[PDB]
């Protein structure tokens, strides 16, 4: 028998992913979506083929100071990503030349712990329906 | 009687059975540029072969390429959402061991997902090959800017592919990559200007204070550049900047 846990995929990100961080500095406000299939199935094997689109709120700030917010949004997180075939998609929001040292930091810091997360998702999934 | 090709070691195939194999399914009289034969096995199992012709076809974006066969079945060769239009002049055959006959099948998706990556690495090999790469380029730009225009997931990988005049690539194209390797390390930003056409942006006096400070600038003479431009937003980590948008 197979299962649609989109449901447990959503809840599993919104811990996972709120409150990560990067004077300069910024960190994962909220996940303001997550589409796609996730489901695990019995087939020879106990599979999933799980795609996944998701966006994530942020805020931050660099500088005496100045602060900003935005959004990252992730294409794809598949039963098959690589490490390195995670795309981030940087957006901050209503920028200017001062903001312009944003991204290198969410690029730097940020970025490298979400691929992690994103890749740890797979063996948690399973490990937790597909073992069952 | 025959085991078909696409069932065979791709290691063991030579040129000339994936000559006559392109020539059978084509009509074509020109042997292809490249082919792409892999398999993929798992959780997910199908095998291909792919082609990229040497020209474009008369009817690219105008005027049945894939044959999809089922455990070895022919089933039909005009099934879409096997691969994206802007892919429609790539030809061969899908062989899927798990697809369910008679038809948002996720099975489907996996399989086109899978085949856009693998046409990518096959772009990529092409492009090491300046000869190849050439007869790629002047064949195919347009459907790998229109790639770009669409496809979230693969437009940075696609974007090493896109060539371009530029201040400091004057008589022959630049890719984005080597326009990043002759960046100064105080140059953040990879800097372009659009134009009706080359002779008029080549003289703009936009690009004066560019050149003062020695910064390289592409030249983009065409809608289609433009906004896969903005679609991208950056590369290689570098924001893309219109230098008259002032």
């Amino acid at each position: 028998v197979d299962k649609n846990c989109i449901g447990w995929a959503k809840e599993y990100f919104k811990q996972k992913i709120v409150g990560v961080e990067a004077k300069k500095y910024a960190k994962i406000k909220s996940v303001s979506s997550i589409e796609g299939d996730c489901e695990v199935n019995q087939r020879g094997k106990v599979i999933s083929l799980f795609d996944l689109k998701i966006t994530v709120l942020i805020e931050g700030h660099v500088d005496s100071a100045l602060p900003f917010e935005g959004s990252i949004n992730v294409p794809e997180v598949a039963f098959d990503s690589e490490a390195s075939s995670y795309q981030f998609d940087i957006s901050i929001f209503k920028e200017t030349s001062e903001l312009s040292e944003a991204k290198p930091l969410i690029r730097s810091e940020l970025l490298p712990k979400l691929r992690q997360i994103f890749q740890q998702f797979g063996k948690d999934l399973l490990a937790t329906h597909g073992n069952d | 009687p025959t085991k078909p090709l696409w069932t065979r070691n791709p290691s063991d195939i030579t040129q000339e059975e994936y000559n006559a194999f392109y020539k059978s399914i084509s009509n074509d009289w020109e042997d292809p540029l490249y082919v792409k034969h892999f398999s993929v096995e798992g959780q997910l199992e199908f095998r291909a072969i792919l082609f990229i012709p040497k020209r474009a076809p008369f009817d690219l974006f105008e005027s049945n390429n894939i044959k999809l066969y089922v455990r070895r079945v022919f089933i039909t060769d005009e099934a879409e959402d096997l691969i994206p239009e802007w892919l429609s002049f790539v030809k061969g055959v899908v062989d899927s061991e798990d697809l369910p006959l008679n038809l948002q099948n996720k099975i489907m998706k996996v399989i086109r997902k899978n085949i856009v990556k693998k046409l990518i690495e096959a772009f990529n090999e092409i492009a090491e090959d300046s000869e190849q790469f050439e007869k790629f380029y002047s064949a195919f730009s347009k459907n790998i800017k229109l790639g770009v225009h669409e496809d979230t997931q693969n437009r940075a990988a696609l974007a090493k592919l896109l060539r371009y005049n530029s201040t400091k690539s004057v008589d022959e194209l630049t890719s984005l990559t080597d326009y990043v390797t002759r960046m100064p390390e105080h140059q953040k930003n990879i800097y372009y200007i659009t134009g009706e056409s080359l002779k008029s942006v080549e003289k703009s006096p936009f690009l004066d204070a560019l050149k003062a400070k020695n910064f390289e600038v592409l030249f983009l003479t065409d809608p289609i550049d433009e906004y896969a431009f903005t679609q991208l937003k950056e590369f290689e980590g570098k924001t893309l900047v219109d230098i008259t948008k002032d």
